[PDB]
């Protein structure tokens, strides 16, 4: 059963959570190929492991930039959580290490690109297509929340499509293990729950709100709350009002009204029946939850695969050389990395 | 349309975190 699976999953998690993996590779063991993505602290690059021949995605964080942006604790959270988790829809962290200048997390390379890219290009996904991806997020959040983890950055930009057309959840930069409530203002403007915006303490229910934003965006092709500036987006989120496109089914509309719910005593995922309020909703009635987990369901979309290190499903980025200082920077702050 | 309003907005590209 689910309870039996979750018990054994918590046991494997806590062993790695209590005794994390550290310094499991060297920079000189990889060949840098291309930048797959960027952020304020660095970039994600396609790398090749010299000894195995395998391709990986290596996230590089400049420690000085992490310190300047007050993200030391968030960065330690990311690496500690990632090395400890194991779920079919979470990207696997293969190695981690650090040097004088940077932090490195080497993960399995997902070549099918971001959901964001296919979503913007295509326009919108049909309801069975969006339901397929949403189901995977539901099982992923059920796994993470049972471990007391909050993801806090769900968006199409963070969801990668694998060779079998399944989702690989990426970027644990805002992920946190917290038993009670938390207060950090973080995430993406369009996906923030009203309680984050209103500087109230919040919990795991912000992830279920983010799920509502994701399902709406997948099915409509645009988020439920958009504007040109973040400030205008927050005004829209905190005021009730959500308009659904006329092509949305009654079941979709009903489930979204229960996910995009301001009232925490009424928001799905949070209540007494928990995740089963979502799993058992009528919009998910065709979903075989075990087959989705086992990856036995035929994906509505399989991306083009040219070669193991092909980057055609990703955008091009300005390349910048990796500079490793002769002097160790922020050693005390990133000691446990 | 809402689509046209979205497509014409400055937030159709990759969205940054806060
Ligand atoms: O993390 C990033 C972006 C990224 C990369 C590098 C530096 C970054 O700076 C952080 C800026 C703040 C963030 C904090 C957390 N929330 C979002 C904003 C962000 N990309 C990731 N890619 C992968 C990845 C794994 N396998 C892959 N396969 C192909 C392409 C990418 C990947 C894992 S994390």
């Amino acid at each position: 059963s689910v309870k039996e699976f979750l018990a054994k999953a918590k046991e494997d998690f806590l062993k790695k959570w209590e005794s994390p993996a550290q310094n499991t590779a060297h920079l000189d063991q990889f060949e840098r190929i291309k930048t797959l993505g960027t952020g304020s602290f660095g970039r994600v690059m396609l790398v090749k492991h010299k000894e195995t021949g395998n391709h990986y995605a290596m996230k590089i964080l400049d420690k000085q930039k992490v310190v300047k942006l007050k993200q030391i604790e968030h960065t330690l959270n990311e690496k500690r959580i990632l090395q400890a988790v194991n779920f079919p829809f979470l990207v696997k962290l293969e190695f981690s290490f650090k040097d004088n200048s940077n932090l490195y997390m080497v993960m399995e390379y997902v070549p099918g690109g971001e959901m964001f890219s296919h979503l913007r290009r295509i326009g919108r996904f049909s309801e069975p297509h969006a339901r397929f991806y949403a189901a995977q997020i539901v099982l992923t959040f059920e796994y993470l929340h049972s471990l007391d983890l909050i993801y806090r950055d769900l968006k199409p930009e963070n969801l990668l499509i694998d060779q079998q057309g399944y989702i690989q959840v990426t970027d644990f930069g805002f992920a946190k293990r917290v038993k009670g409530r938390t207060w950090t203002l973080c995430g993406t403007p369009e996906y923030l729950a009203p309680e984050i915006i209103l500087s109230k303490g919040y919990n795991k229910a912000v992830d279920w709100w983010a799920l509502g934003v994701l399902i709406y965006e997948m099915a409509a092709g645009y988020p439920p709350f958009f504007a040109d500036q973040p400030i205008q987006i927050y005004e829209k989120i905190v005021s009730g009002k959500v308009r659904f496109p006329s092509h949305f089914s009654s079941d979709l509309k009903d489930l979204l009204r229960n996910l995009l719910q301001v009232d925490l005593t009424k928001r799905f995922g949070n209540l007494k029946n928990g995740v089963n309020d979502i799993k058992n909703h009528k919009w998910f009635a065709t979903t075989d939850w075990i087959a989705i987990y086992q990856r036995k369901v035929e994906a509505p979309f399989i991306p083009k695969f040219k070669g193991p290190g092909d980057t055609s499903n990703f955008d091009d980025y300005e390349e910048e050389e990796i500079r490793v200082s002769i002097n160790e920077k922020c050693g005390k702050e990133f000691s446990e990395f | 349309t809402t689509y046209a309003d979205f497509i014409a907005s400055g937030r159709t590209g990759r969205r940054n975190a806060i």
